[PDB]
RNA sequence: GGCUAACUACGUGCCAGCAGCCGCGGUGAUACGUAGGGUGCGAGCGUUGUCCGGAUUUAUUGGGCGUAAAGGGCUCGUAGGUGGUUGAUCGCGUCGGAAGUGUAAUCUUGGGGCUUAACCCUGAGCGUGCUUUCGAUACGGGUUGACUUGAGGAAGGUAGGG
RNA sequence: UCCUGACGCUGAGGAGCGAAAGCGUGGGGAGCGAACAGGCUUAGAUACCCUGGUAGUCCACGCUGUAAACGGUGGGUACUAGGUGUGGGGUCCAUUCCACGGGUUCCGUGCCGUAGCUAACGCUUUAAGUACCCCGCCUGGGGAGUACGGCCGCAAGGCUAAAACUCAAAGGAAUU
RNA sequence: AAAAUGUUUU
């Protein structure tokens, strides 16, 4: 493994988790 | 040396060096060398005139050449098959193959005398 | 290596018996390592357990400190 | 030959081998008795194998005969050279180098260079004057070439067979020999391989005389064959 | 656990032949003995023998002694199991397999006992294609 | 231009444009445009669309999973798949005959007719199966009985931060 | 030695267990220490470093069910050179009539290494070799383990799991 | 002991 693959997946996951954190309230008001 | 049963391969073989797999089967006279460039060059230099060769695995020329080489080295000439099995060629090997070997040898005799 | 440290035999361990436990406790009061005490694994385990029991039960010092 | 059968072998101590620490597994059939750790050669089939080696060297000398006596161990340094010089048979004794058997062109070039220098250096040192550190360095190069090359002088072409002592030390010789398809006859103890030797002679290889009697008997065989070549011609 | 004793026989023979062993041994079964017999009759092994149990005292032991020619040359170029327990292969009298262009032999269990392809074709009988020994 | 059979000049100057991929064009462009020459085909020749091939690139024939994409975090266990040695028996799988059927055309092939061919007629094969029926019993399976070597248990011995 | 007499293996779905962090109720709280406050460094320092320091770390009962949960190597079985450490149970030998020692046998656990395998690195009886049985999984790189739906959860989230679009590479080992 | 960066040629 070149660790680059893990870094790419790491950034994608971290960005999605940040999106979930910032939109936590709206999802529980109407949605998942 | 490569065992030719009358201008064709003795029996089907599958060779592989590294990753270059090459399949060879004998063909009826007049079929030609149905082979890819590198394997076809190897067979044409070896003198096989009726053969069906397929290149499985990697297409690198060097590795395909080595795979054709050990596929040909895996060939097992009928007399030495008989020696291996402790029997006779008439007892081990197909009558059609032996016959075709005689007609090839005799046509060879014709060519030699004509010279 | 460790074969030159010949295997030593002790028989019964008997945490009450302070003589063997003193022979296997270090001059500072610690338990000696296996490669220096020359014991089998089972005998070393029994000696360590007996030393701990004697320590808790006042027959041996937890650390002899000053020599 | 007869070599008084097993009497000479037992008196010399050929039956000695190596202990259990290191061993070639292809010696399972070749086990007599586990005596004091050192493995024991039965020394019975040894007579048959040395007889077969004698027969092959007779056949090789009948077809003309060129045996290269290769040796490097301190137990054979002072033994190989004397018998090889007595029989007039090519030998190498110090630092069998990578090549020779495969570097034929380079080694022949060095043979010609040694042949010319062995005359021109002597002529220059005995005749016209010459400055120091030039004649000295040419003489030193001559000495190094003489040390690293002995009986290799006399070979017109590729040899016919190679005689190996302590194949573990002289491993490269057998690789070159198998690459160029020359017959090999070698002393092998309980740690060597029969796959890389065609005419295999088991026996000890750690004593000076243990290889010395074998090299002497094969030297006698070579001398007898060279004598018979006069009538063979 | 053991699933295909015939495949075990074939792999034992292949491994022993590759390692240049003179003899190989295995627990005995009737079909194993038959295959060993036809292997001997076709010249792929030197001989075979069924031994009454005397070490484990439990069951018969089938032992195959192999043959290597001049300059230590394999008499078996390979052996392959065809009718696997997971997927069984049956061949008709007309669709009998050819091994190594006819140089090798397929071992076929027919209704008339174990018969090499050549035999079966002569008798016009098919069956279960056990092996492709060549 | 290469794959791909067949090259030069003039014009243009990352412009105009080309391209299926690699790429070409920035001032000596065999890759753009034209011309000469050439090459492949030819009453056709190209382009686009679609399908199969090449692609073993879903691998039954015929692939893989340490690091290339790929071993479930681990175990228990249901259905299912699979089964050590051997006697007897059934004859479902399997194998071999027989009968029936698989229209014709198509397709393969032997003859024949259109001036040849395409096309057409005709004989056979094929129709890779199915049903019925008669056999074979080596193997798979069913039924049934043994054997202990796999597996489990008893008794004794026994190691351990389970 | 004894007993049973193939009772075996694997196992979709399902169920349970599952580091740490996290969550709920209650308790506890020395040390440590996200967040936080201050001091330094710095162009800035929402950091490294320093002084403080709350959740947490701990306990009870639940929940969550994820890890580079890795040997990145599913389980079972048979076979295929050795060499050499070490852990466990036997048994044998000589002097003992202990044990030191050697063997030998059965089961672990390392290292070296042959055949063989692999793109190479390497693996090599603890296989990544030769084979058979069953399960899980892969099919270019991104988009994406994301959206929609559904299930699970108190929540965090987990599980199942695309497509449009886009690139002609992404990648493995090794060489200089 | 901390001590950053390196557009578009043709
Ligand atoms: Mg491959
Ligand atoms: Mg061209
Ligand atoms: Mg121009
Ligand atoms: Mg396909
Ligand atoms: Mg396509
Ligand atoms: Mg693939
Ligand atoms: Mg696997
Ligand atoms: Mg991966
Ligand atoms: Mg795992
Ligand atoms: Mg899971
Ligand atoms: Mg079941
Ligand atoms: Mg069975
Ligand atoms: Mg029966
Ligand atoms: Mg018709
Ligand atoms: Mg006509
Ligand atoms: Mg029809
Ligand atoms: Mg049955
Ligand atoms: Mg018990
Ligand atoms: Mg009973
Ligand atoms: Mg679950
Ligand atoms: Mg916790
Ligand atoms: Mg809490
Ligand atoms: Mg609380
Ligand atoms: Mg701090
Ligand atoms: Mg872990
Ligand atoms: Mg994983
Ligand atoms: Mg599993
Ligand atoms: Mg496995
Ligand atoms: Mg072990
Ligand atoms: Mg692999
Ligand atoms: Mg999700």
């Amino acid at each position: 493994g070149s660790v680059i693959k893990k870094r790419r997946k790491r950034m994608a996951k971290k960005k999605h988790r940040k999106l979930l954190k910032r939109t936590r309230i709206q999802r529980r008001r109407a949605g998942k | 040396k490569v065992p030719l049963v009358g201008r064709t391969i003795t029996h089907p073989v599958i060779g592989e060096k590294a990753a270059g797999v090459v399949m060879l089967r004998p063909a009826s006279p007049g079929t030609g060398v149905i082979a890819g460039g590198s394997a076809r060059a190897v067979l044409e230099c070896a003198g096989v005139h009726d053969v069906l060769a397929k290149s499985l695995g990697s297409s690198n020329a060097i590795n395909v050449v080595h795979a054709t080489v050990d596929a040909l080295q895996q060939l097992e000439e009928p007399e030495e098959v008989a020696r291996r099995r402790g029997k006779s060629v008439e007892d081990i090997a197909p009558a059609a193959m032996l016959r075709a070997r005689k007609e090839a040898d005799e046509a060879a005799a014709a060519a030699r005398m004509e010279e | 290596k460790v074969v030159p440290i010949k295997t030593v035999h002790i028989g019964a361990v008997d945490y009450k018996d302070t003589a063997l436990l003193r022979k296997f406790i270090s001059e500072r009061g610690k338990i000696r390592a296996r490669r220096v005490t020359g014991l089998s694994v089972q005998d070393q385990r029994k000696v360590a357990i007996a030393i701990k029991n004697a320590r808790e039960l006042a027959l041996l010092p937890y650390a002899s400190t000053a020599r | 030959m007869a070599v008084v059968t097993t009497r000479q072998l037992l008196e010399s101590g050929v039956h000695f081998g190596h202990q259990t620490r290191r061993w070639n597994p292809k010696m399972k059939r070749f086990i007599f008795t586990e005596r004091n750790g050192i493995y024991i050669i039965d020394l019975h089939q040894s007579l048959t194998y040395i007889d077969k080696a004698y027969a092959f060297v007779k056949e090789t000398v009948a077809k003309g005969g060129q045996i290269l006596f290769v040796g490097t161990k301190k137990q054979a340094q002072e033994s190989i050279v004397e018998q090889a010089t007595r029989v007039g048979m090519p030998y190498v004794n110090q630092r069998w180098l990578g090549g020779m058997l495969t570097n034929f062109q380079t080694i022949s070039k060095r043979i010609a260079r040694l042949k010319e220098l062995e005359a021109m250096d002597f002529d220059k040192v005995s005749g016209s004057g010459l400055t120091k550190k030039e004649l000295l360095m040419l003489s030193r190069e001559k000495d190094k070439l003489e040390k690293d090359l002995g009986g290799i002088r006399d070979m017109p072409k590729v040899p016919q067979a190679v005689w190996v002592v302590d194949t573990k030390k002289e491993h490269l010789a057998i690789d070159e020999a198998r690459k160029l398809k020359i017959p090999v006859v070698a002393i092998l103890d309980t740690n060597c391989d029969p796959d890389e030797v065609d005419y295999a002679i088991p026996g000890n290889d750690d004593a000076i005389r243990s290889v010395s009697l074998l090299t002497r008997i094969i030297a006698d065989a070579a001398a007898e064959g060279l004598m018979a070549r006069s009538a063979g011609k | 656990t053991m699933t295909d004793p015939i495949a075990d026989m074939l792999t034992r023979l292949r491994n022993a032949n590759q390692a240049y062993h003179d003899q190989t041994s295995m627990p005995h079964s009737k079909i194993k003995a038959g295959i060993a017999g036809i292997l001997k009759s076709e010249g792929y092994i030197a001989d075979y023998k069924v031994n009454e149990p005397k070490e484990g005292e439990v069951g018969k032991t089938l032992t195959l002694t192999l043959k290597y020619g001049e300059n230590r040359e394999r008499s078996i170029a390979g052996v392959r199991r065809i009718s696997k327990p997971g997927l069984r292969v049956y061949a008709k009298s007309t669709a009998l397999p050819k091994v190594l262009g006819g140089l090798g032999i397929a071992i076929i269990s027919t209704s008339q006992g174990l018969l090499t392809d050549k035999q079966a074709h002569e008798k016009s009988v098919g069956g279960e294609v056990l092996a492709y020994v060549w």
